[PDB]
């Protein structure tokens, strides 16, 4: 029961405070200058020192995934199930969309035009390029067999469709551009809704209650238009002023309807159906990964020292461990653990590889200095000393030369602060010298030199100077080339390349030559 | 308020103690002073001629 | 440098007892019932300086 007592006496058991911390706990009555900047004095005449959630990561994040429960072997099957049930049914809400259908068999009328590879529009049915062309051919026809039916037969034909277009294996792109493509869909029509919407209730004056009425079924036509203004409505005879804005703009909201092949009913059903089950998916695969967070840490503690931080580690690790709960089917009965652990030392090393190195090298390079690294070892004691230079690459199965390239890069630089001798402020770079400035003096004696030749450029003929500037850079932008000079010139060729070689002469003897000849040192 | 003299260690100093009456100004003085080993000198009332 | 505890914990570390911590480094002062309204056993030199 006193603060300053408490203060003192953190201070005391402790010995030893920060600044901060003395300003935590202060007096009632001390809040300025000289009421602390002297009870600093005071303390630090008798237990002198200046300068839950403990911070670091290291914690927080263990404590967080230490909250969640552990999975069981049967729980596995059950997030699995999730998960299946979950995709497949955004699948089949893409093989329920025309103009998914439609852009694979245009994509595939442009790979057969030679416009395109397959490997960009597929990786494989449920498995060769006959066999693609034929299946491609299958996919077609179920397609132009429900083209037809567009007239309570069609319920028959689209499963069929459906069926044959989830035959096909998309490249991941492909299947991302198509999904992209259809909640695009749903966003335009959201505009055009919308855009319809505030010209009732937002300006015209008229409730939801009755603007929805009439809008689910129809919305192109104008039963709910040019048969409702007429009601004799509060709501209805406001409708007038906007008539022409939402009639205009009704036109693309029925253009969907032939675009996508599907009336705006349906549209937003199949959209929401897919955002549904993607949502149903990644809500039980990341349920997944929480459970496994541990092994990724376990794995890790493996990599420490290999020039990454933990975090750093456990963080690459999870993200294999999400490729692993992506990847990963419980059907095939592989053990989930002795799966993912292989995903995740994976990712792990597949960093390390890469971000630990000031200067970063391939992966080839790294395994290549892993072996010579390996063989260095065995005749260590064996040789007496070490294995002379030139003798490692021996046993490997390259030139041999690389040894001193390979020894030589690999090395990491050393730190420009590392303290140097005497141990004083002196640093290594310091040290460094700047050999890319160009010292005083040879500065001072390029501009000697530059009035030095102008001098001597002055004294020869007003063509001689002329040509002899134009030949070089001299004075001058952009040297040119011995015909340019002459297009400049008038007179050409042969002609100028002469008074070069005469102008030379005139300027080689110990008369004008004399005054620059010592810049020959 | 109050200027308290608090002395300890190798030298003394005086800090601002606020209340409302002299004595008080003393016990709330040693209160906050006395138990972490400090010595309670003096107890002066501030002047300030206004 | 670590920071301070109370001394006897490094005892009950070793494996005592309170009582044995208190059977060394203090001698005992025995107080018999008998008869009635106690006594005590006195050496004479535990008289000096009191």
């Amino acid at each position: 029961q006193s603060q300053l007592k408490l203060l003192v006496t953190r201070g005391k058991e402790q010995g030893y405070l920060t600044y901060a911390e003395v300003n935590d706990h202060l007096p009632e009555d001390i809040v300025d200058s000289d009421q602390i900047e002297d009870i600093i004095q005071m303390i630090n005449d008798m237990g002198i020192q200046v300068m839950g959630r403990t911070t670091d990561p290291v914690r927080m994040y263990m404590r967080e995934m230490g909250t969640v429960e552990l999975l069981t072997r049967e729980g596995e099957i059950d997030i699995a199930k999730r998960i299946e049930d979950g995709i497949n049914q955004v699948q089949c809400s893409v093989a329920e969309y025309p103009e998914a259908i439609t852009y694979l068999l245009e994509q595939y009328d442009r790979v057969e035009a030679e416009e395109a590879r397959l490997s960009d529009l597929i990786t494989g049915f449920v498995d060769d390029p006959e066999l693609a062309r034929e299946k491609f051919a299958e996919l077609r026809a179920q397609y132009v067999v429900t083209r037809d039916t567009i007239k309570a037969t069609a319920q028959e034909e689209i499963l069929k469709l459906s069926e044959v277009f989830k035959q096909f294996r998309l490249v991941p792109k492909q299947f991302d551009y198509l999904v992209n493509s259809m909640r695009v869909m749903m966003d335009r029509v959201r505009t055009q809704e919308r855009l319809i919407m505030k010209l009732c209730v937002e300006q015209c004056k008229m409730p939801k209650k009755n603007f929805i009425t009439l809008f689910t079924g129809n919305e192109t036509s104008d039963t709910w238009f040019n048969a409702a203004i007429a009601m004799n409505k509060p709501w209805s005879e406001k409708l007038h002023d906007v008539s022409e804005e939402v009639h205009r703009a009704l036109q693309k909201l029925q253009q969907i309807e032939e675009e996508t092949g599907l009336t705006i009913e349906q549209v937003k059903d199949i959209n929401r159906r897919m955002s549904i089950g993607e949502a149903k998916a990644r809500r039980a695969k990341k349920e997944m990964v929480e459970a496994n967070l541990r092994l990724v840490i376990s794995i890790a503690k493996k990599y420490t020292n290999r020039g990454l931080q933990f975090l750093d580690l456990i963080q690459e690790g999870n993200i294999g461990l999400m490729k692993a709960v992506d990847k990963f089917e419980y059907r095939r009965g592989y053990k989930f653990s002795t799966y993912a652990t292989w995903w995740i030392r994976q990712a792990i090393t597949r960093s390390i590889a890469d971000q630990a190195r000031t200067i970063r090298i391939p992966v080839h390079m790294i395994e290549t200095i892993n072996k010579l690294n390996r063989i260095s070892r065995q005749m260590l004691q064996e040789m007496g000393r070490e294995p002379t230079p030139e003798e490692l690459a021996e046993r490997m199965l390259m030139p041999e030369d690389k040894i001193r390239k390979v020894l030589k890069i690999a090395k990491e630089p050393i730190s420009m602060e590392t303290p140097i001798g005497d141990d004083e402020d002196s640093h290594l770079g310091d040290f460094i010298e700047d050999t890319t400035l160009e010292l005083p003096l040879d500065s001072a004696t390029t501009e000697s030199l530059r009035a030095a030749t102008h001098d001597v450029l002055a004294g020869l003929t007003a063509r001689e100077a002329k040509v002899l500037r134009m030949r070089f850079g001299i004075d001058m932008n952009t040297d040119y080339t011995l015909e340019e000079v002459g297009k400049q010139f008038d007179v050409t060729r042969e002609r100028i390349r002469q008074i070069e070689a005469k102008a030379l002469r005139k300027l080689r003897h110990p008369s004008r030559s004399e005054v620059l000849r010592s810049f020959l040192d | 308020k109050f200027w308290a003299t608090v002395e300890s260690s190798e030298h003394s100093f005086e800090v601002p103690i606020y209340a409302e009456t002299l004595d008080e100004a003393l016990e709330l003085a040693e209160w906050q002073y006395v138990p972490a080993g400090f010595e309670v000198t003096r107890v002066r009332p501030c002047v300030a001629p206004k | 440098r670590r920071r301070k505890l109370p001394a006897t914990i490094i005892l009950r570390a070793l494996n005592y007892t309170t009582e044995q911590i208190l059977d060394l480094f203090f001698e005992k002062v025995i107080f018999e019932i008998r008869d009635n309204k106690l006594q005590m056993e006195l050496v004479p030199e535990r008289l000096r300086g009191e």
